[PDB]
């Protein structure tokens, strides 16, 4: 009664609208979509009371079946929405970070577990329990679930491009069961290198050219100036997003019983989900050794 | 300018064996060194780059440690296609300088060469020169005597050799000598043969022809 | 799948300029990550740096060669290239060209062998070594060409136009006291296929633009 718990799935920002989020949890970096998954039935669990009253656990697992496939239903769409219901290779690599994270959820293997996060995750221990074979319970649980849940946030699509419809996403890649930081490396990659050209681009506008051949505009010029501080800053959140997240995937490599083919470093991972990936670029990068910061932002 | 310093310039190990190269820096380079494997008819390629390193693609055998001056590239179990020269770079400060480079050879078991003899063609020998060739092939070690035979003459300074590289998957090597003379030369002698000497053969092995099959 | 291909003059005369160019394929020379350089290689020497360029036209030389070098950049056409002035035989080198990673040379070109000499270009005469119509050891016989009388020494030999691999052995050239080059490329097959399957042997000599293709039969 005004005691009531929930969390609304609203309209998804626009894509890096919010950066990485490097300081809530200090041991990982959360994506703005992640913070933004929809959530509403798992929190409201909270609110329902002890129906118990006269019920069992069979039952239990297939109401949470049902809300979660609203929630990935209400999250399919959502995503649709945000990439303006382009059909594209962006929206089945967000339909894929989503449906991994709900399943991160499920296991109790996510890395957000905080606030409302924290909350789904209790609710998710008083349907399942607390003892040494619960999490199995609810690895399980989610192997018999997964393709329902991405058949659910492709409802959206198949509603909306009815018998006009090809499967540009793929089941067995979607449901594929891989790491959360592995997942995210490939999320934060893809966001990397979008954000890249553009930051090298406004650097250029400022900075490109010589004062009559000889003296770098970056020397004695505060637009160009500028424009290598501001360069800068972002450069220097992505170096740290990056060694943040290499850091966790050392740690989760290591506690990992299965084996994935290729992957010994995060570099792997890059070179995996990226087209044209070069490590030592990208290292450069990320060190301000690159051509551009040398050649338009020192003297 | 900085010197870069490279030890040994030749190493010999068996596959499977753990090999170490160093660099040594004349002043202190802050672990900006990167390491190139340079197999034979081969472009160099990148190995380690910052030290330690390893690039993605590149075998997992491949490993680089140092920071300051002294580094060491470390092949953990070695394999045929490793017969390469290795060389190391710094990139502290403009110039970029290697090492001088070190060669890493194959030990391999005794393999005895096949011998093969090849008459001169007769479009050569219409332009007046005769090229005698005697193949080895797939020997170790490269230690081989091929002497020439003109009607049991021995000859001499009028034969060349050739030795090919270790091979990238068997670690043997191959050879070539030619006797060459005049077409007027050539024809005044039918018996011509090359009998060759190894570590391998019990008994000279004696590969021969005449002029006309 | 970025490449990098040289191309230019295998033979230079002492005092003359050397050119060069190096053609990015599979990807763009207007790189705002990466410098494209050049390496040398002398015979029986170690690699040198001889300088980067960034697509902007900013240029980094070695003070070894500085004196002599200039690298220039075609954003238009895909290509970076050097000029190296007044050589003389210490300039006789294979040189590549590389993608440099300020420091790392993370990809490099196969090379082009440059000799400084006045001797003129010649190109090659083929023979067949033909396989022993006699002579086998039960199952394999061996049989190859000669590349004669050519220079500069630059020659590769190719089998069955690059299907047949296995068993290749393309010796070094040797220096013969006329100041030609010659080699012998050579490959051991089973003499079963002999009659069966057909052998040529592809010449190539850059230098003098000479292609010879020879049919080696018993």
């Amino acid at each position: 009664s005004g005691n009531t718990v929930m969390k609304n799935c609203n309209y998804k920002r626009k894509r890096r609208e919010r950066d990485w989020d490097c300081n809530t949890k200090k041991d990982v970096c959360i994506p703005d979509r992640r913070y933004q998954l929809c959530m509403k039935e798992l929190t409201n669990l909270v609110n329902n009371t002890d129906t118990n009253f006269h019920r069992d656990i069979t039952f239990r697992k297939l109401y949470l079946k049902r809300k979660l496939i609203y929630d990935a239903a209400v999250e399919g769409d959502l995503l649709l929405k945000l990439n303006n219901y382009r059909y594209n290779k962006d929206f089945c690599k967000d339909i894929r970070w989503s449906l991994g994270d709900f399943g991160d959820i499920i296991m109790g293997t996510d890395m957000e577990g905080i606030g409302y996060s924290k909350v789904v995750e209790n609710n998710l221990r008083s349907i399942f329990g607390t003892d040494e074979k619960a999490q199995q319970r609810r690895k399980q649980w989610w192997n018999e679930s997964k393709a329902q849940i991405w058949t659910a946030m492709m409802y959206s699509v198949k509603k909306r491009l009815k018998g006009n419809f090809i499967w540009i996403c793929k089941l067995n890649v979607a449901v594929n069961i891989e790491p959360q930081i592995y997942r995210w490396i490939r999320e934060w990659g893809r966001d990397y290198v979008s954000e890249l050209p553009t930051e090298v681009q406004k650097l250029k506008e400022k900075c490109d050219g010589k004062i009559n051949y000889t003296d770098k505009k970056v020397c004695k010029v505060p637009p160009c100036q500028n424009a290598c501080k501001s360069y800068d800053q972002w450069i220097t959140r992505k170096k740290n997003q990056w060694d943040v997240l290499s850091n966790k995937f050392i740690s989760v490599k290591n506690a990992e019983k299965v084996q994935t083919a290729g992957i010994v470093t995060p570099y792997d991972i890059l070179k995996q989900e990226l087209d044209e990936f070069n490590e030592v670029a990208f290292e450069n990068e990320i060190n301000k050794r690159d051509g551009a910061y040398i050649e338009l932002c020192v003297c | 300018d900085i010197v870069m310093t490279q030890s040994p310039s030749t190493l010999s190990a068996s596959v499977g064996d753990r090999v170490t190269i160093t660099c040594r820096a004349s002043q202190s380079i802050s672990s900006w060194l990167a390491w190139y494997q340079q197999r034979p008819g081969k472009a160099p390629r990148l190995l380690i780059y910052k030290a330690s390193s390893l690039l993605s693609g590149v075998p997992s055998r491949f490993g680089g440690s140092g920071s300051g001056t002294d580094f060491t590239l470390t092949i953990s179990s070695l394999q045929p296609d490793d017969f390469a020269t290795y060389h190391c770079q710094h990139y502290n400060t403009y110039p970029w300088t290697f090492g001088q480079g070190t060669k890493v050879e194959i030990k391999r078991t005794v393999a005895a060469p096949s011998v093969f003899i090849f008459p001169p063609s007769d479009e050569q020998l219409k332009s007046g020169t005769a090229s005698v060739v005697c193949l080895l092939n797939n020997f170790y070690p490269r230690e081989a005597k091929v002497q020439w035979k003109v009607d049991n003459a021995l000859q001499s300074g009028n034969s060349q050799e050739s030795v090919t590289e270790q091979d990238s998957k068997d670690s043997t090597y191959s050879l070539s000598s030619t006797l060459t003379l005049s077409k007027a030369d050539y024809e005044k002698h039918k018996v011509y043969a090359c009998e060759v000497t190894h570590q391998g053969l019990s008994s000279p092995v004696t590969k021969s022809f005449n002029r006309g099959e | 799948e970025v490449q990098l291909q040289e191309s230019g003059p295998g033979l230079v005369k002492p005092s003359e300029t050397l050119s060069l160019t190096c053609t990015v394929s599979g990807g763009s020379v207007s790189s705002s990550t990466y410098y494209w350089g050049w390496v040398r290689q002398p015979p029986g020497k170690g690699l040198e740096w001889i300088g980067s360029i960034y697509y902007s036209g900013s240029t980094y030389y070695n003070p070894s060669l500085k004196s002599r070098v200039t690298i220039s950049v075609d954003t238009s056409k895909n290509q970076f290239s050097l000029k190296l002035s007044s050589v003389t035989a210490a300039d006789t080198a294979v040189y590549y060209c590389a993608r440099d990673g300020t420091g790392a040379l993370d990809l490099w070109g196969r090379g082009t062998l440059v000799t400084v000499s006045s001797a003129s270009t010649k190109g090659p005469s083929v023979f067949p070594l033909a396989p022993s119509s006699k002579s086998t050891s039960g199952g394999t016989a061996a049989l190859g060409c000669l590349v004669k009388d050519y220079f500069p020494e630059p020659v590769t030999v190719s089998w069955n136009s690059g299907a047949l691999t296995s068993g290749v052995h393309t010796f070094p050239a040797v220096l013969q006291s006329s100041g030609l080059y010659s080699l012998s490329s050579v490959v051991t097959v089973p003499s079963s296929s002999l009659g069966t399957q057909t052998y040529i042997c592809n010449v190539n000599h850059k230098p003098s633009n000479t292609k010879v293709d020879k049919r080696v039969e018993p």
